[PDB]
């Protein structure tokens, strides 16, 4: 699944005032019981990188979230092996918990999708 | 370099079994696919010498 | 071939063979460098492995050093083994191999390597720059080989030919006694080398002034004058360098370094300015051009310039020595200029 | 060839050389560092700033004195040099610094500008001086809390955070007559300088002792500090070495000189007698590298440095190197030790001796202040030809072999393999 379509789904879900009352809280409440944070992650640091998509978005990342990403990943692996779970006051906050990787991934999907399109264009006469 | 790099035969065992690079994380679960390995060899060794019994 | 010498009560002898072969007499572009870097390579019955083989055993070592004016074949080694080292320094003289093998294996990577050392250092590619421009084609010469024009294996021969005879090098082993000294170097096969010129010239080289250079550069930006000497008016500029890198000059903060680079015929002044970003390099030299016109003295560092003179005990063969006790004035004429870095950001010599 | 010593007030320690053009003059305290906290850490290195700075230091110059000074870590320097005839006038400026101006020196305006530039200073060092940042850290994690740990430069945090207080608190704790020891190289003589000393009368902070503290105790670890921008590795290895005044002294400098140093561009360097040479010039595994034998008072490092741009094989240079040093426990040659003792000597002699007293200076006040007096060059030169193979076999065994190592690095480092692999190599499989 696409993030565009993840992207789309969310929002239609978010603007609406019926929908986000009722699933918003939900979905906080799935965030909280993950656990991710309490190894000190941020969900855009979860995210499967194995494709082109991700390379091309890691590599477009600016040095200072690179260099962040990386202890995020170590520390998280090294947590995990100790079977411990980081201290509390070292957990990531919700205000934290930001889509930092997201805008670099929308970007190339369009990019993607667009030559996709070009690239198999019928023409008219 | 390292003989176990060098050698035709023992670079393979060398990236397979010794220098190969795991994730610092893997757990006990991990485990299983040696244990499979272990389970072939009991079979195939217990059963030739079996088969040297059986009709 | 003057064969000096100075013994002590010391453990450790310094033999050392200053030959007149550097830069400055270069035939071709850094052909003086090759020479150099060839030397302590095969010669025609040891080898290069033997020889280092060999003194690791008794316990020295040697050394080549290149000059604008020398090229130095120094070894240092435990006192009472002097006979060997006088022999293989006159065996490396005499009959080193030249094998084109040991040209392209061990001569130019080492060379090669000298070179990019240097090409990263903007005060060394400024210092080059100053004596290319003050004295256009002696000392001016390129220090080091960097292939613009051809040398085959034949011109280094030739230039070994030239340089290397008893009329243009002298003997000079420091902790050494020099009866036991003279009668070795005569013994040997120093006495054996085609005595031919000594290419040492006493007239003056001719200096030009007014002259600048920019050179683009990636990384920290410099700017260096340069000021041809007198062979009698350089003791004045040997205390200028020391009162400009001493606490005594206010401006001593605002340069990187400066000296007096003293030959046999004259000298060189340099003065260099360096730092990251070229507003502070324009600054500091700006300033230090308009405080040097307005020039002052009074010789407070006279005291200390001659101090600073004479901790160098390898040089006990100096030019003059009180006729620093003599002046006590300084103004400044005319110079040569050197922007090295960020160029298009760097003062010029008419706003200095 | 002549190490005078006498004390009468306060211990006096002089070295002639007739031949020497200049004379250099100068106090030895018997604390460096390694004396230091964690807190208070680099007020040695600020001390000697302040006393080069540009008002001291132009008062000197004025007078043709030339200051010199360095701070290790068992102990601390202050060093004025000067021409044979003016050896009483740097007795003047060492008096006037150190009680006169003991306090015209810590201005407000002169420490703030010296503080700013010792800041400079140490973050140049961390960022550019990696060779030297690694060796730091090798101190730093191999004698983790304990004295030997702290950096002679101090460090950044606990740097800027010192006050004018915290110096003269330290003055006042070790730059005492019982922790020090006045010294004099050059070409003066030892009757001439205790003179002009035992002259000047005034003992100023006598009988005071300096506080005390923990033993220092070497820790097998590691500090990695990757750094992937960084185009090579840096790492220092090495195992608990011999203190200063141990029996083992030179057979672990002799240990040290068989395995010595290399640097890949210099013809000459890649022809020396060293076996190791053979297993990494043929991969190119390194471009340089280097074997110490460091010493202090209650403890040293024996072990090399490296620098590498083969970043995919670091693991054959270490693994080639420890095998190397397996073998001085069990298969170290006549000639490789023999190799050794000539240029150790060579080495030592070239130390000892150089054309420069300010470095006599610190080599005979260091040696003074830990055993009381300085082994003549000739008489190490004794010691050093009477070690035998059995000797070196005998140390290693028990300094080298299945010992736990330090290790330290930075750059890239990916390559370095986890500490067990490394610490493993430290010995052989045998029947
Ligand atoms: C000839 C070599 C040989 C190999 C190779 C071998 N077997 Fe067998 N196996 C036998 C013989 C002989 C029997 C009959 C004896 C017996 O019943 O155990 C047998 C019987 C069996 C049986 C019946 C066990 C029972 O209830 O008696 C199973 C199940 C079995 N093998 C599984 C395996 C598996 C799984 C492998 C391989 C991964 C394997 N065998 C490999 C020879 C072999
Ligand atoms: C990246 O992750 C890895 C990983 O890569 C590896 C390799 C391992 C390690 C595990 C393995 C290498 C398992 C490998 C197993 C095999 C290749 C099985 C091969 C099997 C065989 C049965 C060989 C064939 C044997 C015979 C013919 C011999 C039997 C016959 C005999 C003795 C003759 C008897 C007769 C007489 C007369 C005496 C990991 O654990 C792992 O994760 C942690």
């Amino acid at each position: 699944q696409s993030f565009t379509s993840i992207a789309r789904i969310g929002d239609y879900i978010l603007k609406s005032p019926v929908l986000s009352k009722l699933c918003v809280p939900v979905a906080n409440q799935f965030i909280n019981l993950a656990g991710y944070k309490k190894l000190g992650l941020k969900f855009d640091d979860l995210i499967a990188e194995e494709n082109p998509i991700m390379q091309t978005a890691l590599r477009r990342l600016p040095e200072d979230e690179s260099y962040a990403r990386a202890y995020r990943i170590i520390r998280a692996h090294q947590t995990e092996l100790t079977h411990h779970l980081l201290p509390r006051n070292e957990w990531i906050k919700a205000q934290e918990d930001v889509p930092y990787l997201l805008p670099y991934i929308l970007e190339a999907e369009a990019a993607a999708k667009e030559k996709d399109e070009l690239d198999n264009i019928e023409v008219s006469k | 370099m390292a003989f176990r790099k060098s050698n035709v035969y023992l670079s393979l065992v060398n990236s397979y079994i010794i220098d190969s690079p795991q994730p610092s994380s893997i757990n006990y679960w991990w485990n299983m696919g040696s244990l499979l390995g272990l389970c072939l060899v009991i079979q195939i060794v217990t059963g030739i010498f079996m088969a040297m019994h059986y009709s | 071939l003057t064969v000096s010498a100075r013994d002590a009560p010391t453990k450790i002898s310094t033999l050392a063979v200053k030959v007149h072969g550097g830069s400055r007499y270069a035939t071709k572009d850094g052909v003086a460098h090759l020479l150099n870097r060839f030397n302590f390579q095969n010669t025609n019955t040891r080898s290069a492995l033997k020889l280092v083989r060999e003194s690791e055993l008794l316990g020295g070592t040697f050394k080549s050093t290149l000059d604008r004016e020398y090229i130095t074949l120094k070894a240092t080694f435990l006192k009472d083994d002097l006979p060997y080292y006088v022999n293989a320094l006159a065996d490396v003289l005499y009959k080193t191999a030249f094998k084109p093998h040991e040209l392209t294996e061990s001569v130019l990577p080492a060379a090669r390597y000298d070179y990019a050392v240097a090409e990263q250092c903007p005060v060394k590619s400024a210092e080059d720059q100053l004596y290319a421009i003050t004295f256009r084609k002696g000392l001016g010469n390129p220090l080091l080989y960097d292939g613009v024009e051809r040398v085959s294996l034949q011109d280094i021969k030739d230039f070994a030919d030239k340089v290397y005879t008893k009329e243009n090098l002298e003997v000079s082993g420091e902790n050494v006694v020099e009866a036991d000294l003279k009668r070795f170097v005569d013994e040997s096969l120093l006495s054996t080398l085609p005595a031919g010129k000594s290419l040492v010239s006493k007239s003056e080289p001719k200096f030009f002034l007014g002259e600048e250079n920019r050179v683009r550069f990636i990384g920290d930006s410099v700017a260096a004058i340069g000021i041809p000497v007198n062979k009698a008016s350089l003791a004045q500029y040997e205390v200028l360098a020391n009162y400009l890198t001493s606490a005594l000059s206010e401006l001593s903060g605002l340069i990187s370094s400066a000296k007096l680079d003293k030959f046999t015929d004259g000298g060189l002044f340099t003065l260099f300015v360096r730092d990251q970003d070229s507003a502070v390099v324009s600054s500091n030299i700006k300033k230090i051009v308009a405080d040097l016109k307005k020039g002052k003295d009074l010789s407070p560092a006279i005291n200390y310039t001659k101090l600073k003179n004479a901790v160098q005990n390898e040089s006990v063969s100096s030019p003059i020595e009180l006729n620093f006790d003599a002046v006590k004035d300084f103004k400044l004429g005319k110079f040569n200029y050197v922007a090295v870095g960020d160029v298009s950001n760097l003062p010029y010599l008419d706003e200095l | 060839a002549e190490v005078t010593q006498l004390s009468n007030g306060i211990v006096v320690a002089t070295e002639h050389n007739p031949s020497a053009h200049t004379a250099s003059v100068g106090v030895v305290f018997g604390s460096g560092a390694a004396n230091e906290n964690p807190y208070n850490n680099g007020v040695s290195n600020l001390w000697k700033n302040i006393f080069l700075s540009k008002e001291n230091s132009a008062v000197a110059a004025k007078e043709g004195l030339a200051l010199s000074s360095n701070i290790s870590r068992d102990f601390q320097s202050y060093i004025v040099s000067s021409l044979p005839g003016s050896t009483d006038k740097s007795l003047d400026f060492l008096n006037q610094s150190f009680i006169q101006q003991k306090a015209n020196l810590l201005s407000s305006s002169n420490f703030e500008a010296t503080k700013k530039s010792v800041l400079k200073q140490v973050q140049d060092f961390e960022d550019n001086d990696h060779p030297n940042r690694v060796l730091e850290h090798l101190h730093s994690t191999a004698f983790q809390n304990t004295p030997l740990s702290l950096p002679t430069r101090g460090t950044l945090e606990s740097l800027e955070n010192l006050v004018v207080a915290d110096l003269e608190s330290f003055a006042n704790n070790h730059f005492l007559n019982s922790n020090a020891v006045v010294v004099g190289t050059g070409n003066i003589k030892h009757e001439d300088l205790v003179n002009s000393i035992e002259s000047k009368n005034l003992s100023l902070q006598t009988g005071t002792k300096p506080v005390l503290k923990k033993k220092a105790a070497f820790l097998g670890s590691e500090v990695r500090l990757r750094d992937d921008t960084l185009p090579k590795a840096w790492i220092s290895l090495a195992v608990e070495g011999e203190p200063v005044n141990s029996p083992n002294y030179f057979v672990a400098k002799l240990a040290a000189q068989i395995f010595g140093s290399y640097n890949a561009f210099e013809p000459a360097s890649r022809l020396q007698g060293i076996k190791l040479l053979d297993n990494i010039q043929e991969y190119q595994l390194c471009d340089n590298f280097n074997h110490f034998s460091l010493s202090y008072k209650d403890s040293g490092l024996w072990g090399f440095s490296t620098a590498t741009r083969n970043v995919t094989m670091i693991d054959d240079l270490i693994h080639f190197t420890l095998k190397q040093w397996n073998r001085l426990t069990i298969s170290v040659t006549d000639t490789e030790v023999e190799r050794a003792k000539s240029l150790l000597k060579l080495q030592l002699g070239q130390l000892y001796e150089s054309g420069n007293p300010v470095n006599d200076a610190n080599l005979l006040g260091a040696e003074v202040l830990i055993k009381g007096s300085k082994l003549s060059l000739g008489e190490a030169f004794k010691k050093i030809d009477a070690i035998t193979v059995k000797d070196v076999k005998a140390w290693a065994g028990k300094r080298l072999w299945d010992q736990d190592i330090a290790i330290a690095g930075t750059g890239q480092i990916e390559g370095l393999l986890d500490y067990m692999r490394i610490r493993s190599d430290m010995s052989m499989m045998r029947w």
